[PDB]
């Protein structure tokens, strides 16, 4: 109330909004079987 | 509630102007009042254990076990006038705290 | 518009009484209620909104909630705080209103014209919404004022209109409570018949409880006869003018911002965490974040008030001090009693000790007339409450 390295709210969207354009990632062979072995547990 | 208040200040105002008077005055306001006071009508349900309810909660909040305090109530309430204390004790416990309000 | 004004409203700010000045010129026609007029004129001045960045927004308008029985002028509370703020508006929870809380898209019936209605709590985007019987609103209504308490904006996907538009109002609301006759035994919450997000967002709520006080009565029976004799048609401090008033707010609203940089952080940390403790330490309401940002805006609204341009510690304290009073009022009698002896120390600021003695003296001589009033006082008694020095000044 008194005052009144990040990133700032416009270039926060920009960035999401350009990842989620880019990149769609799939999980890996070995990344898959520790999550299937931590699933069943 | 102050709404009475008014409606008292218009039914004596009605009262003048029935009677061609420029100013009101007591006679109207009485029967106004009367009239009002008429209307309104007691609600009866199936009496006077309230009053003991609240001499003896007035006195618990002034003094502020039950085997002291149980008699204590037994005999302060007869400190003014044989049969009325098994109707205290009947009382009593029927009523048998931090949220209660007189 | 204000030059001479401006001259003189200084004048009238070092007066260093204005605001017990203005809190005594607030309803000059409604008698009594003193902690109910002084949270109107801190709504009135408001606080100061900000925004960390573009991503905290902060509102800087001091709801009030008056709850209150039957007979008790929160009607006439209402009708003169749009009599005299500007860019004030009345709507009712029926709907008997001539604007109503949710916007719609229609043609007007007058001019025939294809015109967005706006709802009353747009139309006050920089002012006050009077939302008289605030418990009997339509769901659609609930969700529309939830929506600006909360968000401040008012979203429209209705014909092929698709907007956001802004509406920042201060609300001031006014509502009954379950039953017709508030009970202390419950708490504020189901007294009032809102919902608990619906109540969060209130700085300030009144309970404006009636109780059949001899003096009180009497007094008020000489106000409204008084007022009925003089408006007949063949016909301690002094207020404000309600003119002056009115320019003053302007002067206060438009070029003072008071700033929180000098406020004992230490000293209302501490009363906080002290809160909180007497809050769990019984079975009530917890005190949040959300209070004490209400006290920081009420703390701003009282620097506006007195033109300060800075929060001095009598505004922090007077701001803790309706903060306090209205969160222990929301509390049961049974917590809000041992929160009223636990926290006198800030209840008790502001206060030149005559009112707690008659208070006091009052409570005395209720429960002495509840105790006759049935069945068919001692200096020793209020000593011994002073106790809990000098009662020469009170008697005199
Ligand atoms: N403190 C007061 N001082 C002077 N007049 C009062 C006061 N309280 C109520 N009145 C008057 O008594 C009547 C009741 O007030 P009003 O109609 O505003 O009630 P209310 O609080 O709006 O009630 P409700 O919530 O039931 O609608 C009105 O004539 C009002 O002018
Ligand atoms: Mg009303």
């Amino acid at each position: 109330h008194v005052s009144a390295g990040e990133i700032d709210l416009a270039k926060l969207k920009k960035f999401i909004a350009y990842c989620r354009v880019k990149c769609g990632p799939r999980l890996s062979a070995e990344a898959a079987e520790k999550l299937k072995n931590r699933y069943i547990i | 509630t102050v709404r009475q208040l008014e409606s008292m200040i218009r039914l004596s105002e009605a009262m003048a102007r029935m009677h061609c008077c420029d100013e009101v005055q007591p006679k109207h306001v009485k029967e106004a009042f009367r009239l009002l006071n008429k209307s309104i009508i007691r609600v009866e349900t199936p009496y006077c254990r309230i009053s003991n309810l609240i001499v003896l909660h007035l006195r618990k909040v002034e003094e502020e076990k039950r085997s002291e305090l149980v008699n204590w109530y037994l005999k302060e309430i007869e400190s003014e006038i044989e049969e009325e204390l098994i109707n205290k004790k009947r009382i009593i416990e029927k009523v048998i705290v931090l949220i209660e309000l007189t | 518009l204000t030059d001479e004004d401006v001259k003189m409203i200084t004048s009238l700010s070092k007066d260093q009484q204005i605001g017990e000045k203005i809190f005594a010129s607030i309803a000059p026609s409604i008698y009594g209620h003193e902690d109910i007029k002084r949270g109107l004129a801190l709504a009135l001045f408001g606080g100061e909104p900000k925004n960390p960045g573009g991503k905290h927004k902060v509102r800087g308008d001091i709801n009030v909630l008056l709850c209150g029985d039957p007979g008790t002028a929160k009607s006439q509370f209402l009708k003169y705080i749009e009599k005299v703020s500007s860019r004030a508006i009345f709507t009712t929870g029926q709907g008997a209103s001539a604007v109503g809380l949710t916007a719609y898209v229609q043609r007007h019936p007058v001019s025939r014209e294809w015109t967005l209605e706006a709802g009353a709590l747009v139309l006050a985007d920089r002012g006050v919404c009077l939302i008289d019987e605030f418990d009997k609103m339509n769901d659609q209504d609930r969700t529309s004022i939830h929506e600006a308490m909360e968000q401040q904006s008012i979203s429209i996907s209705k014909a092929g209109i698709v907007t956001s538009l802004q509406a920042r109002c201060t609300v001031i609301a006014a509502a009954n409570p379950i039953g017709g006759r508030y009970d202390p035994s419950l708490t504020f919450s189901e007294n009032v018949d809102l919902t608990e997000p619906i109540i969060s967002r209130f700085d300030i709520l009144c309970v404006v409880r009636d109780t059949v006080d001899p003096v009180q009565d009497e007094m008020l029976a000489r106000f409204v006869v008084g007022s009925h004799v003089r408006h007949h048609p063949s016909n301690g401090v002094e207020p404000l003018p309600q003119e002056v008033l009115k320019k003053y707010i302007i002067y206060a609203k438009e070029r003072v911002h008071p700033k929180l940089n000098q406020m004992d952080q230490d000293k209302v940390a501490k009363m906080y965490s002290d809160l909180r403790k007497e809050s769990m330490a019984t079975g009530s309401i917890p005190i949040t974040v959300r209070h004490i940002e209400s006290m920081i805006r009420m703390a701003e609204a009282h620097a506006r008030i007195h033109l300060r341009d800075y929060v001095i510690e009598d505004d922090v304290n007077m701001a803790i001090r309706v903060m306090l009073e209205s969160f222990i009022d929301t509390q049961k009698f049974s917590v809000m009693r041992s929160m009223r002896k636990t926290f006198a120390r800030y209840l008790s600021f502001r206060r030149d000790n005559n009112e707690l003695l008659l208070f006091i003296l009052k409570q005395l001589v209720a429960e002495q007339v509840t105790y006759q009033r049935n069945r068919f006082v001692p200096e020793k008694d209020l000593v011994d409450k002073a106790r809990q020095h000098n009662l020469s000044a009170f008697y005199d």
